[PDB]
């Protein structure tokens, strides 16, 4: 089993008046555990999972200092990139950053990563080997040399293979009641007559965790994609997820069709009939 | 300046039963930029108790948010999700259907 | 536990 800790930053310039809006959220796998929001009163990194409140005042003081620093780096960035891209001061613009680390089944560092976007487009990302950068354009080529020169990668590497993974292990342990618990989907099937000749079969997966899931219809033991609808996975809003898939079939023929569920919470795939 | 239209899903946290307290979700996703206006409605009239998740984004950089409120399904009552974005000429209203 | 991020673009 691999697990991930990830951090997602967003800054939207507010030209006309003020500093940019800065929202920062942290996740372990599919669980959010911290947030910061420049519009909030506290001006503090805030807890969003029960198991992180375990952490002392000095954690919240450490995290807050670091994340206000990050909002300032994004503030400079927005201005630097307005100029790189020869944009006016009139318009609103966005920077987005994501970084994180994974551990493997050995509980050891498995993976690291870091990506940057300007107005919704790649700008610069760290390479998988964590020694070097990938610039999307000639602007980003300026940033790459600056960061090469500053030895940013080596310091980012030290963090992701160290501090990041260490604290990941910490959170997994502290919140194992939920972070290390898999909820298998609660499945069922519904049937609706659209006419006298035809009917809709809808296969539901409710209340599962993680979010990763596979739902497919088979007819007489072969996959069927024709005449189906498959909604995107959606949060229930209690930390679990939902999904469904539907097929349109001739009335009286429902027995040919099986729904097939794949999920980590299940040791063996599930098969459902009418 | 990339401009992606929001995907919308309107649904309930738990299997709908008439007369039993539930929650109504609007999951708006795949949009850019982050600026968006989401309302939940009961018989056209806007609902005030509404809360939302903290802004986040997927690998492809497109945003996503969940808007929710406590509610109770009934026989006659209609519930919808109203969404406005810069990519929409007028607000797009999605109706809640309990079998989806 | 976040990084200390102080490099600008």
């Amino acid at each position: 089993g691999s697990h991930s800790m990830r951090y997602f930053f967003t800054s939207v310039s507010r030209p006309g008046r003020g500093e940019p809006r800065f929202i920062a959220v942290g996740y372990v796998d599919d669980t959010q555990f911290v947030r910061f929001d420049s519009d909030a009163a506290s001006q503090r990194m805030e807890p969003r999972a029960p198991w992180i409140e375990q952490e002392g005042p000095e954690y919240w003081d450490g995290e807050t200092r670091k994340v206000k620093a990050h909002s300032q780096t994004h503030r400079v960035d927005l201005g630097t990139l307005r100029g790189y891209y020869n944009q006016s001061e009139a318009g609103s613009h966005t920077v987005q950053r994501m970084y994180g680390c994974d551990v493997g089944s050995d509980w050891r560092f498995l993976r690291g990563y870091h990506q940057y976007a300007y107005d919704g487009k790649d700008y610069i990302a760290l390479k998988e080997d964590l020694r070097s950068w990938t610039a999307a354009d000639m602007a980003a080529q300026t940033t790459k040399h600056k960061w090469e020169a500053a030895h940013v990668a080596e310091q980012l590497r030290a963090y992701l293979e160290g501090t990041c993974v260490e604290w990941l292990r910490r959170y997994l342990e502290n919140g194992k009641e939920t972070l290390q618990r898999t909820d298998a989907p609660k499945t069922h099937m519904t049937h609706h007559a659209v006419s006298d000749h035809e009917a809709t079969l809808r296969c539901w997966a409710l209340s599962f965790y993680p979010a990763e899931i596979t739902l497919t219809w088979q007819r007489d033991g072969e996959d069927q994609t024709q005449d189906t609808e498959l909604v995107e996975t959606r949060p229930a809003g209690d930390g679990t997820f939902q999904k469904w898939v539907a097929v349109v079939v001739p009335s009286g023929q429902e027995q040919r069709y099986t729904c097939h569920v794949q999920h980590e919470g299940l040791p063996k795939p599930l098969t459902l009939r009418w | 300046m990339i401009q992606r239209t929001p995907k919308i899903q309107v649904y309930s946290r738990h299997p709908a039963e008439n007369g039993k307290s539930n929650f109504l979700n609007c999951y708006v996703s795949g949009f850019h930029p982050s600026d968006i206006e989401v309302d939940l409605l009961k018989n056209g009239e806007r609902i005030e108790k509404v809360e939302h998740s903290d802004l986040s984004f997927s690998k492809d950089w497109s945003f996503y948010l969940l808007y929710y409120t406590e509610f109770t399904p009934t026989e006659k009552d209609e519930y919808a999700c109203r969404v406005n974005h810069v990519t929409l000429s007028q607000p797009k209203i999605v109706k809640w259907d309990r079998d989806m | 536990c976040i990084n200390m991020w102080c490099w600008t673009v």
